[PDB]
RNA sequence: UCAGUAACGGCGAGUGAACAGGGAAGAGCCCAGCGCCGAAUCCCCGCCCCGCGGCGGGGCGCGGGAAAUGUGGCGUACGGAAGACCCACUCCCCGGCGCGGGGGCCCAAGUCCUUCUGAUCGAGGCCCAGCCCGUGGACGGUGUGAGGCCGGUAGCGGCCCCCGGCGCGCCGGGCCCGGGUCUUCCCGGAGUCGGGUUGCUUGGGAAUGCAGCCCAAAGCGGGUGGUAAACUCCAUCUAAGGCUAAAUACCGGCACGAGACCGAUAGUCAACAAGUACCGUAAGGGAAAGUUGAAAAGAACUUUGAAGAGAGAGUUCAAGAGGGCGUGAAACCGUUAAGAGGUAAACGGGUGGGGUCCGCGCAGUCCGCCCGGAGGAUUCAACCCGGCGGCGCGGUCCGGCCGUGCCGGCGGGGCGGAUCCCCGCUCUCGGCGGGGGACCGCCCCCCGGCCGGCGACCGGCCGCCGCCGGGCGCAUUUCCACCGC
RNA sequence: GCCACGCGUCCAGCGCACGGGGUCGGCGGCGAUGUCGGCUACCCACCCGACCCGUCUUGAAACACGGACCAAGGAGUCUAACACGUGCGCGAGUCGGGGGCUACGAAAGCCGCCGUGGCGCAAUGAAGGUGAAGGCCGGCCGGCCGAGGUGGGAUCCCGAGGCAGUCCGCCGAGGGCGCACCACCGGCCCGUCUCGCCCGCCGCGCCGGGGAGGUGGAGCACGAGCGCACGUGUUAGGACCC
RNA sequence: CGGUCGUCCGACCUGGGUAUAGGGGCGAAAGACUAAUCGAACCAUCUAGUAGCUGGUUCCCUCCAAAGUUUCCCUCAGGA
RNA sequence: AACUUUAAAUGGGUAAGAAGCCCGGCUCGCUGGUGUGGAGCCGGGCGUGGAAUGCGAGUGCCUAGUGGGCCACUUUUGGUAAGCAGAACUGGCGCUGCGGGAUGAACCGAACGCCGGGUUAAGGCGCCCGAUGCCGACGCUCAUCAGACCCCAGAAAAGGUG
RNA sequence: AACUAGCCCUGAAAAUGGAUGGCGCUGGAGCGUCGGGCCCAUACCCGGCCGUCGCUGGCAGUCGGCAGAGCGAGAAAGAGAGGGACGCUACGCCGCGACGAGUAGGAGGGCCGCUGCGGUGAGCCUUGAAGCCUAGGGCGCGGGCCCGGGUGGAGCCGCCGCAGGUGCAGAUCUUGGUGGUAGUAGCAAAUAUUCAAACGAGAACUUUGAAGGCCGAAGUGGAGAAGGGUUCCAUGUGAACA
RNA sequence: ACCUACUAUCCAGCGAAACCACAGCCAAGGGAACGGGCUUGGCGGAAUCAGCGGGGAAAGAAGACCCUGUUGAGCUUGACU
RNA sequence: CUCCGGGGACAGUGCCAGGUGGGGAGUUUGACUGGGGCGGUACACCUGUCAAACGGUAACGCAGGUGUCCUAAGGCGAGCU
RNA sequence: AAGCGGGGCCUCACGAUCCUUCUGACCUUUUGGGUUUUAAGCAGGAGGUGUCAGAAAAGUUACCACAGGGAUAACUGGCU
RNA sequence: CCAAGCGUUGGAUUGUUCACCCACUAAUAGGGAACGUGAGCUGGGUUUAGACCGUCGUGAGACAGGUUAGUUUUACCCUAC
């Protein structure tokens, strides 16, 4: 029996969902256990980052968020190859790799690449023994100096470029946006009807010249 | 707060505020939004207007990403930039228009709602209205389309 | 979060996802087939050596068997195999031995003086260490209320055992390994996909998914691209084989800690010989029921009665706590005292009478001001000294401090800015990221100049006033005590 | 009988009281073992009134139903959603609720380069899509004014006047800027209908768009929401209880 | 339970064992019996099933104060 | 009542000013012998506030309960009639006690915080039972079934040389 | 002689005994027309008290040797300058008027009441807490509360906020206990018991003897099966049952 | 009409149950239309025993007869699926 | 070289399709009504009256009509009564 | 010609959602793009719910059951 | 006309109320008290469940249409006598 004035509403309650209902009061303790798992595992891996392997440089789908930069499964064989660095060495000395991922650009290949020359630099190599050390470890002065990495190592921020301020052209003054946003619209709305068209046209002329 | 509620006043009433012809029964009207092209007939078309049929084209998998594509009036257009920016535009004797990039913070379409202040713009975005570049192209500024 | 959205629904009630994004976690891999290696593989039994509560490894078997109807190594879509040319280290891993967690035992300080109580853990005190300890003042017990009586608690406190561990060393050991360039090859899962039909299901709507029947594949192939179909471009994976921890759930079980929860008709049915007594042939149903006292000190003994039951006596602080016993209400009943009683009883208003205890009433108010006279003081006003406080427009004294005030800067810093040379990298100049420098703005500080304040916030000097303390002053001053009816 | 007391020029204290709500500057008795007082609550007597409560009902004391008596228990609660009102903080912004970092503490604090995301900041159309003032001057261009008007409008402004002669403040006929809000007329955005004149490009048409007048919109026209708490009301849930 | 009654050599009575189990059994047929339960046995669960229909709904004081009327509903004991 | 030439009472609209009159002027793409007509805009001048009486008004949200009614004067439908059923205006009961009608949902009067004094309404003043225990006025009436107060609780035609 | 109008009579007959309300009334205590006087409801007037509403009233002016004691005034505006009682929890205090019904229902105020939590009272307490009883003193309109007395033996309360499983007379409510009925209905199906002795505190019911009876071999006899499960036997008891 | 047995009666002993708003003398009136309570009258006297069936619209069971419910079940069919 | 015979690519089974199918399952069996049923529609409209001189106004009140029909029985113009 | 007419001189002769059908377009989508069928949209008519603001609907119970109703009947009592 | 003081019967038939007949008589008048009277009696009939017949209905079943057999509980409470 609705009153005067009101919403219609429909409440999602005709099931037996009191059997079903799921209390929170496990999220302070799910805390101090997530936390106690994770300084555990830091412990363990001492030498090596808390965060992990590292991560590629990846632009968005869904267009929405296509302008903005996240942190990626793993670095693609397309990247690794031009960094010179074995697919099977690269997941000893924490890089994240993946065979799925694709290189369609260019721009964000070099940059998986760029990234990945500073993590070879900025990694320090422990050698395999202690009594003899191999080619590619690094100096002994090195081993003294090597310290956890606390939060997710290079943190990808989604920096955005300054421009300086210029003067306005003609040509910048005399462009219509609006209509070549209305042009480019009808174009491709009327690409395929004007494609047919000029099809069956070339007919009309063979049979009105034979 | 129970000690605020209405129960603790009706205690001693025998109704206990719901009438002795009318008792309070359990369900007089039905469960829910029962009786639309019945007995509540009159409180469905009095007041909710347009809810019994349909009307339009059934889309089957839609994705809100799609038609992802916000939009910015002309009035909050120099509270992109900082205010430093639009006090230099002024100051500057060459004419050198500072360049707003609608994208940048967050927007794809630029609408003319509001008064431009007379200073030359360049205003990048994704989209733009008829009215709005008028209304730019009015100050001495540039529209600028970006992908 | 998308989202109560797309969508489904006698499009009614109602039902109702998924993508992307931010997080927790994050680990990848192995076959068949294709091929190369002389079955190069594996199980059992017997022997040796070494540990043997997981019979383990290695060695020997003209010892047996499995396996050519295919085991093992390389090898799995990210390509892989073979050959030629360079580069590169050859050292990984099994069965042995010797070099913090769990449990157990302990660790501070009053029973100190007086005083209550049946008992103190109740009250006062323990000055100059306002008793003593405190990294220990959580809790519980002890005859009401205890940090110091005790168990405990705190402590990176002490002592004694068990567990594998982390790394070192020795030997029994397998262990000669790959990466880049060029050339030649190879490569995929079948009554399976898919289609028709039917049924169930789903938000999936000309079947989203699953299943029965029928048809039934292909290799520049096949699947998907949320409307059935034809043509043509693309986009994205490689199905009909398999393994894999973490984030996740946990009304059963083990051991815990805690509560703005309930307090014996509450809280689990069950605080107790509770799934017990009891009921039904059976499946099953299923209770009620806590409290003497601090300590039994549980009433010795005398007397009546056959005894049950009493009367004395005794214990206890209390039997008015006497064995289903703490506190013992109401309905109901018995007895004592008072009152009353032929319109059932009871009730409201107004009186009156009688009881009940109370007013502790039984000679009815004191308080101020003035007068009188009897007294008794170390006593008044006024001066001197010291301290304290208030105020001041001190017309504006001097000095500090601040600004939820401003200005100045041959100023400095710390920052921020969507204002404008150098280090490194992908193609010495053009592009890119980062660090200057300059400029602007904010804050802080060095100050300096005004304004305001010290009454949300100040000190010293001066003036005035008030108070207190001490000297005098000394009795027509001042202060106490007594009565007039 | 009189709410009548002076001159010339021109045409104040003392008392009394039918007086802004009562005082006595008036009295008499009795009060220690039998006297005083004690509304109410203990009992009894009389007069008047007076049918046993709850509930259904137009109508109950009913020959309408429940009801021997007493003790305990015993019935609008909790979650979610929404609407409105109120209080608080911020404000075109607001918010960690999910996740990380530092006995009571499972608390509290911190992290916005953890604001992803929720709501609002833009609506309209089934959808493709589109998407929120104009006027003047000079010759479609170049400058200027630049955010609608009318009426009613709490409040604020001026001062003809008036409280020998200036300042303060007072009020004041009358004249204005007009807050919020109401009524109306206009203006702008989207869809639809009708009518035209046209212009123009990167691919000159069955093209792209403008204009004028009606009409539909939960729109714009110098913001108001966000988060928490409280109360009421309607629901889905066992849903005030049997 | 008493008196009075039908039958009492056959379609007679009866013990034990066994078989038929609930929309089922069985019935010389009465909707009879199926453990005192039969026009669908008993136990547990869904389930605290629904009820426009009865009953009840717990402290005080102050202030304000009704309606049994319109329209619609398979609406007439009810709702909007 | 489903006829009407006439035709009331009661009743139902509107007006009794400042948003009203009287001027002057602009605009219109509406209408056109004609600045014709109309409408809208402005600017100006007129306050004795233009009937009586009474009263502070306007406006926005949320919202319970109610949706079985009944009775009374007058009008009226069906029915012989009904404490019957169905309507119109208004008032009551429901929801409300108080005084009176012996009693009483609807009648008469009058509505309510707790009290003292006074005075009344409707009703009454032989006793119950407060009040005529007035030197009450004028007449009528004898019942062997007298009569006695709205609602309302019982009576007719006819007849009587009472 | 015919009409007509009053009071009275006939018309006029129902069942328990019977109602102008009763008693009763006839120079009415009946009827009709009417006078004065009198009776009184919560109705009206005056006066006291409580509460509500309105004046959206008044009070910071407690302005004192730095002083001057005022805004009760019919008249738009200025007591303008060249050693001293109370008060004011401003959510407080004070003054005027008007009003006070109430079912369903709504709102407000509770220094009304229960339970627990955070603060707070240098709170109460074995020289006596909670609970319970009370012929006492009282307060508040009221929900209720504080003292006095008795019992009791170990916890409890006031104020500011918080929270709820927070208030009973009923629901043929649940659990438990107790009444009238009531020392009442009843201890009546199948012929019957009597005397003496023993024992015992106690004999109608126990034991023994005797007498009189019944079951009358299809039994009230003697043994089984199912079922019961120590009921079978000896001793003792008269606590509970018979 | 009379006789017998067991009761019913009383006593020794033991001893409940149904039911119970409060409880119980009537006439008339009105009332929700048949009162024990209200009004006006008649009137009314402790405590009880054995019967008795006029009254308490007596006790027994939320009428099964009738109707409503948008409540059901057994059965039938030319009802719908 | 089938154990003997008898059938036999037909029985029969699985999946669809059509018929039949109260044997069985679920459900329904309107409302108003001077009780209900039966009869009628007062269930949707229109005319006069009820209806009390604005309007509105009830009953299973009274008298009646309706779910049509018209290529004109519509729309103008002309001429007649 | 002034004019009148978008039905019948007036008071009456008719129908929501969903679904289907037809018509109208140089209209939108059919989903990664293009073409063509098809399908889904916008607008305007029609196919009807007469219980006419619009469920898809035969009986019997004397074997009956439940919640109720003196709102409603059979009996007594009341009014006529 | 006064008159309810006192009487108003025994039987055949039918459950009957009513009704008719036989006989006697002084007459065989009419009625009320919840259509007096079921915790006073009876269960004959209406009016359950079992059955038979006639009519109707396809059917289950229906019949103010007949026939048959079909549990009549409780005072010990108060008042009245």
């Amino acid at each position: 029996a609705p009153s005067r004035n009101g919403m219609i509403l429909k409440p999602h309650f005709h099931k037996d969902w009191q059997r079903r209902v799921a209390t929170w009061f496990n999220q302070p303790a799910r805390k101090i256990r997530r936390r106690k798992a994770r300084q555990a595992r830091a412990r363990r891996i001492a030498p090596r980052p808390a965060a992990g392997p590292i991560r590629p440089i990846v632009r968005c789908p869904t267009v929405r968020y296509h302008t903005k930069v996240r942190a990626g499964r793993g670095f693609s064989l397309e990247e690794l190859r031009v960094a010179g660095i074995h697919k099977k060495v690269a997941r000893t000395i924490g890089i994240s790799v993946d065979p799925r991922r694709r290189n369609k650009s260019t721009e964000s290949l070099q940059a998986n690449v760029q990234r990945l020359k500073e993590y070879r630099s900025k990694l320090v190599l422990f050698p395999r023994k202690p009594s003899a050390p191999k080619k590619g470890d690094s100096s002994a002065e090195e081993l003294k100096l090597a310290t956890q990495l606390t939060g997710p190592v290079m943190p990808i921020r989604n920096v955005f470029k300054k421009e300086k301020a210029r003067v306005i052209t003609e040509e910048e003054k005399n462009f219509k946006a609006f209509a070549s946003l209305r042009m480019a619209r009808a174009n491709a709305r009327l690409f395929g009807i004007r494609a047919k068209r000029a099809k069956e046209a070339a007919e009309q002329d063979v049979e009105k010249k034979k | 707060p129970s000690r605020l509620r209405k129960t603790r006043k009706l205690r001693g009433h025998v109704s206990h505020g719901h009438g002795r012809i009318g008792k309070h029964r359990k369900h007089p009207g039905g469960r829910g939004n029962a009786g639309g092209m019945h007995h509540h007939r009159i409180n469905f078309d009095k007041y909710h207007p347009g809810y019994f049929g349909k009307v339009g084209m059934r889309h089957y998998h839609l994705k809100r990403n799609q038609s992802f594509c916000p939009t910015v009036n002309l009035d909050k257009l120099w509270t992109l930039v900082s205010e430093q920016t639009r006090v230099n535009a002024a100051k500057n004797k060459t004419g050198a228009a500072p360049i707003i990039d609608v994208v940048r913070s967050g927007y794809y379409k630029v609408l003319g709602k509001g008064k431009l202040p007379k200073q030359p713009v360049i205003v990048k975005a994704k989209f733009f209205s008829r009215r709005a570049e008028e209304k730019i192209k009015g100050v001495g500024g540039a529209c600028v389309l970006v992908a």
